[PDB]
């Protein structure tokens, strides 16, 4: 129902940022949660998603190897470890959450996410 | 806005789609419900709903999607214990419900 990330900043190339996203409010089950990404002046982009339990994750072809997608479903939280960054990993990245997909992770498709959170920045220097 | 309806599917021989109001209070576990929310359609059957009247709920979401949404509507299959988020946002928590009649 709300969504509120945190976690984002400016890293050098090759560095780690750990996001991290929390669900609060009128929420009735568990439902399925993604990642997408917003380089600067284009659009939003699929990084990875989880599903209701966390147990199945998917993952954008950027992503592979280098980020993990996860859950704690005590917290009703999930994160996205993003490790060796490089400058063109530089975006707003929004988690958003797909309320009406009964099973599976997410998909990769922007319009079948309803509920999206403010967005965290993130700056991957070249220096 | 939005449309948002719901249709009990009901029947063995001959199975119908009847609308019924959006509430909790309209299903039970004999019979399938589709929830029509526009983009998203729906498609929960009861624990004891037969499979005539699953067939026709598969149908009657196709039908939907396709012929009144121009194909650009998901269909989502839900059974009791795998409801999602969005029902029950539309619906509220899900209460006892009674069995369905013949």
């Amino acid at each position: 129902v709300q969504l509120q990330e945190s976690g984002g900043g400016l890293v050098q190339a090759g560095g780690s940022l750990r996001l991290s996203c929390a669900a609060s409010g009128r929420t009735f089950s568990s439902f399925v949660m993604g990642w997408f990404r917003q380089a600067p002046g284009k659009e939003r982009e699929f990084v990875a998603s989880i599903s209701r339990s966390g147990s199945v994750t998917r993952y954008a072809d950027s992503a592979k190897g280098r980020f993990t997608i996860s859950k704690d479903n005590a917290k009703n939280t999930v994160s996205l470890q993003m490790d060796n960054l490089n400058p063109d990993d530089t975006a707003v990245y929004y988690c958003a959450a797909d309320l009406h997909r009964p099973y599976g992770p997410g998909s990769q498709r922007t319009d079948d996410y309803d509920t999206w959170g403010q967005g965290t920045q993130v700056t991957v220097s070249s220096l | 806005v939005v449309v948002q309806r719901l249709f009990q599917v009901k029947g063995r021989r001959v199975v119908r789609a009847t609308e019924v109001p959006v509430s909790w209070e309209s299903f039970n576990n004999g019979n399938c419900f589709i929830l029509d929310l526009g983009n998203n359609i729906h498609q929960w059957c009861g624990s004891n709903s037969n499979r005539y009247e699953r067939l026709k709920a598969t149908q009657v979401s196709k039908g939907i999607r396709d012929n009144e949404r121009s194909g650009r509507a998901r269909v989502h299959v839900s059974e009791e214990g795998t409801e999602p988020e969005a029902m029950l946002q539309v619906l509220g928590p899900k209460p006892a419900l009674p069995a369905g009649t013949e």
